RNA sequence: AGAUCUUGGUGGUAGUAGCAAAUAUUCAAACGAGAACUUUGAAGGCCGAAGUGGAGAAGGGUUCCAUGUGAACAGCAGUUGA
RNA sequence: CCCACUGUCCCUACCUACUAUCCAGCGAAACCACAGCCAAGGGAACGGGCUUGGCGGAAUCAGCGGGGAAAGAAGACCCUG
RNA sequence: CACCCACUAAUAGGGAACGUGAGCUGGGUUUAGACCGUCGUGAGACAGGUUAGUUUUACCCUACUGAUGAUGUGUUGUUGC
C-alpha cells in the first residue's frame, strides 16, 4: 500500500522484503532479495542475466 | 564350494593375476574337482575358465 | 542324576539338563525368570518374539546399565532386552524336553514350565592388552540350566 | 572469595523445573476474576498455530516519530474453528481449595470429541457415554440432571463449560478433538447456568468471545528442543578455545561448600517443549473464514479497507508445513510459542488496559500474503500471471485443449 | 582379623568401560543344520609403480602344500584360518 | 610495534565425519572398614554415622563434575636419625 | 594490589578450605638444562634477574540437571483442585 519499489532485477518489492542500499556516491538502491543484491556487488550487468526484467524487454521476449 | 586353490592355478597356468580369471558360476561342481595345473588346462581348453579383458585405459583424450 | 527341586510326582513330569553353555549366565538368568510358570507353546512363541525383537524380558536383578524400551510396559517393569543366544539356548533345550515328554508318552499340550534353574559354569580364560603393557582377565561366564516341566492343564 | 567483578544471573529462577510439559495442550490455571455487573461471557478460547506474517498499518501515537507514520508488523495467525460446548462443571469453595462438584454432559456428544475419551480410536467399540446419555431420555434421569442443576445454582460458587475443537474442520491429520474447561463469567450462579444450558450442544464462534484490537494471553507449550547442553539451556559463556574437557559447559558448579551443588547452578537438561504462559497480546485482526453464499468468498480474509483485493490469508502455496486456512482466524501481534499446528490457549487479560498501548484502535492497510515456502515475490497467483504472462505448460495445455 | 602380610579362591563395581587411527560396501548364487564375515559372478570403490604389487637379507623354523574337524584360539561370527 | 589477516574476542550459531546413545554378540579395570540426605552443636579445634532439629518412599536411564578432606606414590618440601 | 584512559546512576567492600586444577590456563612461585651479578678456594647458594621446561583417572556412592517409573483409590481414561 505505501510506495512499491524495482530491484536490481526490476522486480516490485512489496514492503517489509529486500534491504535498502545507499553509497557513498549519494544513489540510493534497493534489491529484492539476496540473489539481487549478490549479482549488483559483483557488478554483473542487468542485460545478460537471462531472469532479470532488463533482459526480457531488451530480448522482446514474451 | 570353495575354489580358492582352483583360482590360484588357473592364475599361475593363464599367466594373469587372479584379478582377469574368470570361473563360471554354473560349473562350480565341474571347476571343484580340478585340483591340478593339467586339470586346470583341459578346463581352459574346454571354456569353463576365461581369461577375463585388460580393463579399458584409453589414451584418446590424452591424443 | 540330582536335579534341584524334585517335581511331586516323577511320572508326570519331565526333565532336561544342560551345562557349559557357552551364554552369557546373568542374561539366561534373566530370560529364565522371564518364561517362567509358561505353558510349552506360549514360552516357544514367546522366545520366537525375543528373537524377532517383538517382546522383551525383563531385566530384573542383572540391570545394571539395561535401556529402556517399551515392551518391557508388559511386565512391571521398565527395562528390557531381547538376548538371541539365550533365546536360542532355551529353545533347544525346551525341544529336548519334548523330546524326552513324547518318549514318556505324555501329551506335550498341556505342559507348563515349574521349575528352572540357572547356575554359574566354571569360567574360562583370555588374555587382553592394556595401556601399560598390563593383562588383565578376559574371562568368560557360561552356565549350567535345568528344568522340571509338569502335565497340567 | 567474591567475585572480582558483578554479573547478572543467566537463566531465571522463575521457570526453575526445566522439564517437558506433562501437558500437550497448555491449562489456564488463572482465570479473569470475576464480577457479576457483567454481562454473561466466556473467558478463553482454543487456538492452532497457522503460520505468521508481516502486516503494513499506520500508527496513532501521538507524540512519537510514528505518529501518522506506516509500519510493518509481524503477525501471527491463529486458526480458531467455533468451539462446540458439550458439557458444564461447578466447583464449590472449600477451606481446602476449589473442588469439583457436580459435572452435567449434554446428548449427542460429537464423534471427534468422543474421540478424546480414547487412547485407540480403532479398536474402540465406541461405548463412550452411551449408557450415559439415555438419562437425557427416560423421565428419571431428566429429573436427575434438574436436581443436579438446582444443587448447582444454589451451591456451587463458579461454574465452566466444557468447550471442544473441530477436527474435520482443520487440515491436520490428527482427528481427536481438543477438550477444554472454560470458566463463565459476568452474571448469578443461576444466570450463567441459564446461559450455558441454553448453549449446551451448541457452537460458540470466537467473535463471541473477543474482540476486535484488545490485548490478550497466550498459553502453550514451547518448541521442544530435545537435550540441549548448558550453553544453549542457560546461555552462559563459552570457555576459551584452549579449554581441555570442553568449552560448552560452565567451569565451577560450586563453590567447597555447602559441599554439594546448588539447584541455582546452571546444568545441561531438557530444552524447550516448556509450559509458558505469554500476556498482552493485542489482536489485529479476526478473520472470517471461507462462505459459499452463492460462491466461495476469500477476500473477506485478507482485503483491508485500502487493498481490496479479491485474496485469502492463505500465502502463496500455503503456510509453511501446516496447510490451508479457511475457517475463523484470529491475527495476534508479535510471537507466539509452540510450532505450526500446535494448539494454543487464548485468555481474557487478568489486567485493566488502561495503557495507550491497549485500547489502540488498528486499522490494517496491507497484509503480506507472499509464498514463504522460499523468498516470494507474488501476491496473488492473478498478480504472478499478470506479470510473468503465458508459460510453456500453459501453452501446451491450451494445445491440447484447443 | 589385622602386619599396604604370603598363597589360592570369590564378589560389588558390571552385562559396565569398552570392541571409533589409515573414505565402502551392495546384489545374486553355491556349499552348508546354521552365512554380514566362507567361495564364485556382477557392481561400486580403494591401494595408484617412493604400492595394500613383484622378489631378497637378518630374524623366524614348518608357519609352506593337500585333505579333514568345528573341542579350544583367531576379544562378533565364521561352513574360514598362520 | 605496525600493514594485512581472521570466530581469540563482541556472541554466539549452523553443517559434516567418528564417537558417545539404543540393540545383537563379547566384555574387563581401578577402587571397595561399613555404607552413603542436610543444618547447628560438641569433638583430634571442617561429621555419613554421635546429640539436637530439619526429614525420609521400590527399581532405574542419559548427563554431570559440588563433595566422598576420591583414586593413583609408606610426601620428593622441612626436621630427626 | 596500583595507576591511567573512557563511559556510567554507581563503577562499594567482602565470604564460601586466602570458593572454584578428576572445570580450564600455566603467566608467576617451586626440580632437573642454561646465562648474568653477588658470595664461596671449591663443590655450590642467592623471598637477585633471565630463559625453556609432561597439569593423569569418574563407568562408583551422593549431590544437581533432566527421563522412565513406583505407593493407594477394583481396572482404565477424560476433566480438574
Ligand atoms: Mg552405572
Ligand atoms: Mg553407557
Ligand atoms: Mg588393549
Ligand atoms: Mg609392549
Ligand atoms: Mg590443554
Ligand atoms: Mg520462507
Ligand atoms: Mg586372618
Ligand atoms: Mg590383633
Ligand atoms: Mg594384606
Ligand atoms: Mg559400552
Ligand atoms: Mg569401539
Ligand atoms: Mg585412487
Ligand atoms: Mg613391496
Ligand atoms: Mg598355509
Ligand atoms: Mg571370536
Ligand atoms: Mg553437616
Ligand atoms: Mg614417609
Ligand atoms: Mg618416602
Ligand atoms: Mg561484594
Ligand atoms: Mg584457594
Ligand atoms: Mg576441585
Ligand atoms: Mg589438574
Ligand atoms: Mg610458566
Ligand atoms: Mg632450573
Ligand atoms: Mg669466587
Ligand atoms: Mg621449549
Amino acid at each position: 500500500m505505501k510506495v512499491e519499489l524495482c530491484s536490481f532485477s526490476g522486480y516490485k518489492i512489496y514492503p517489509g522484503h529486500g534491504r535498502r542500499y545507499a553509497r557513498t556516491d549519494g544513489k540510493v538502491f534497493q534489491f529484492l532479495n539476496a540473489k539481487c543484491e549478490s549479482a549488483f556487488l559483483s557488478k554483473r550487468n542487468p542485460r545478460q542475466i537471462n531472469w532479470t526484467v532488463l533482459y526480457r524487454r531488451k530480448h522482446k521476449k514474451g | 564350494s570353495m575354489l580358492r586353490l582352483q583360482k590360484r592355478l588357473a592364475s599361475s597356468v593363464l599367466r594373469c593375476g587372479k584379478k582377469k580369471v574368470w570361473l563360471d558360476p554354473n560349473e562350480t561342481n565341474e571347476i571343484a574337482n580340478a585340483n591340478s595345473r593339467q586339470q586346470i588346462r583341459k578346463l581352459i581348453k574346454d571354456g569353463l575358465i576365461i581369461r577375463k579383458p585388460v580393463t579399458v585405459h584409453s589414451r584418446a583424450r590424452c591424443r | 542324576v540330582r536335579y534341584s527341586l524334585d517335581p511331586e510326582n516323577p511320572t508326570k513330569s519331565c526333565k532336561s539338563r544342560g551345562s557349559n553353555l557357552r551364554v552369557h549366565f546373568k542374561n539366561t538368568r534373566e530370560t529364565a525368570q522371564a518364561i517362567k510358570g509358561m505353558h510349552i507353546r506360549k514360552a516357544t512363541k514367546y522366545l520366537k518374539d525375543v528373537t524377532l525383537q517383538k517382546q522383551c524380558v525383563p531385566f530384573r536383578r542383572y540391570n545394571g546399565g539395561v535401556g529402556r524400551c517399551a515392551q518391557a510396559k508388559q511386565w512391571g517393569w521398565t527395562q528390557g532386552r531381547w538376548p538371541k543366544k539365550s533365546a536360542e539356548f532355551l529353545l533347544h533345550m525346551l525341544k529336548n524336553a519334548e523330546s524326552n515328554a513324547e518318549l514318556k508318552g505324555l501329551d506335550v499340550d498341556s505342559l507348563v514350565i515349574e521349575h528352572i534353574q540357572v547356575n554359574k559354569a566354571p569360567k574360562m580364560r583370555r588374555r587382553t592388552y592394556r595401556a601399560h603393557g598390563r593383562i588383565n582377565p578376559y574371562m568368560s561366564s557360561p552356565c549350567h540350566i535345568e528344568m522340571i516341566l509338569t502335565e497340567k492343564e | 572469595s567474591h567475585r572480582k567483578f558483578s554479573a547478572p544471573r543467566h537463566g531465571s529462577l522463575g521457570f526453575l523445573p526445566r522439564k517437558r510439559s506433562s501437558r500437550h495442550r497448555g491449562k489456564v490455571k488463572s482465570f479473569p476474576k470475576d464480577d457479576p455487573s457483567k454481562p454473561v461471557h466466556l473467558t478463553a478460547f482454543l487456538g492452532y498455530k497457522a503460520g505468521m506474517t508481516h502486516i503494513v498499518r499506520e500508527v496513532d501515537r501521538p507524540g512519537s516519530k510514528v505518529n501518522k507514520k506506516e509500519v510493518v508488523e509481524a503477525v501471527t495467525i491463529v486458526e480458531t474453528p467455533p468451539m462446540v460446548v458439550v458439557g458444564i462443571v461447578g466447583y464449590v469453595e472449600t477451606p481446602r481449595g476449589l473442588r469439583t462438584f457436580k459435572t452435567v454432559f449434554a446428548e449427542h456428544i460429537s464423534d471427534e470429541c468422543k474421540r478424546r475419551f480414547y487412547k485407540n480410536w480403532h479398536k474402540s467399540k465406541k461405548k463412550a457415554f452411551t449408557k450415559y446419555c439415555k438419562k437425557w431420555q427416560d423421565e428419571d434421569g431428566k429429573k436427575q440432571l434438574e436436581k443436579d442443576f438446582s444443587s448447582m445454582k444454589k451451591y456451587c460458587q463458579v461454574i465452566r463449560v466444557i468447550a471442544h475443537t473441530q477436527m474435520r474442520l482443520l487440515p491436520l491429520r490428527q482427528k481427536k478433538a481438543h477438550l477444554m474447561e472454560i470458566q463463565v463469567n459476568g452474571g448469578t450462579v443461576a444466570e450463567k447456568l441459564d446461559w450455558a444450558r441454553e448453549r449446551l450442544e451448541q457452537q460458540v464462534p470466537v467473535n463471541q468471545v473477543f474482540g476486535q484490537d484488545e490485548m490478550i494471553d497466550v498459553i502453550g507449550v514451547t518448541k521442544g528442543k530435545g537435550y540441549k547442553g548448558v550453553t544453549s539451556r542457560w546461555h552462559t559463556k563459552k570457555l576459551p578455545r584452549k579449554t581441555h574437557r570442553g568449552l560448552r559447559k560452565v567451569a565451577c558448579i560450586g563453590a567447597w561448600h555447602p559441599a554439594r551443588v546448588a539447584f541455582s547452578v546452571a546444568r545441561a537438561g531438557q530444552k524447550g517443549y516448556h509450559h509458558r504462559t505469554e500476556i498482552n497480546k493485542k489482536i489485529y485482526k479476526i478473520g472470517q473464514g471461507y462462505l459459499i453464499k452463492d460462491g466461495k468468498l476469500i477476500k473477506n480474509n485478507a482485503s483491508t479497507d485500502y487493498d481490496l483485493s479479491d485474496k485469502s490469508i492463505n500465502p502463496l502455496g500455503g503456510f509453511v508445513h501446516y496447510g490451508e486456512v479457511t475457517n475463523d482466524f484470529v491475527m495476534l501481534k508479535g510471537c507466539v510459542v509452540g510450532t505450526k499446528k500446535r494448539v494454543l490457549t487464548l485468555r481474557k487479560s487478568l489486567l485493566v488496559q488502561t495503557k495507550r498501548r491497549a485500547l489502540e484502535k488498528i486499522d490494517l492497510k496491507f497484509i503480506d500474503t507472499t509464498s514463504k515456502f522460499g523468498h516470494g515475490r507474488f501476491q496473488t497467483m492473478e498478480e504472478k500471471k499478470a506479470f510473468m504472462g503465458p508459460l510453456k505448460k500453459d501453452r501446451i495445455a491450451k494445445e491440447e485443449g484447443a
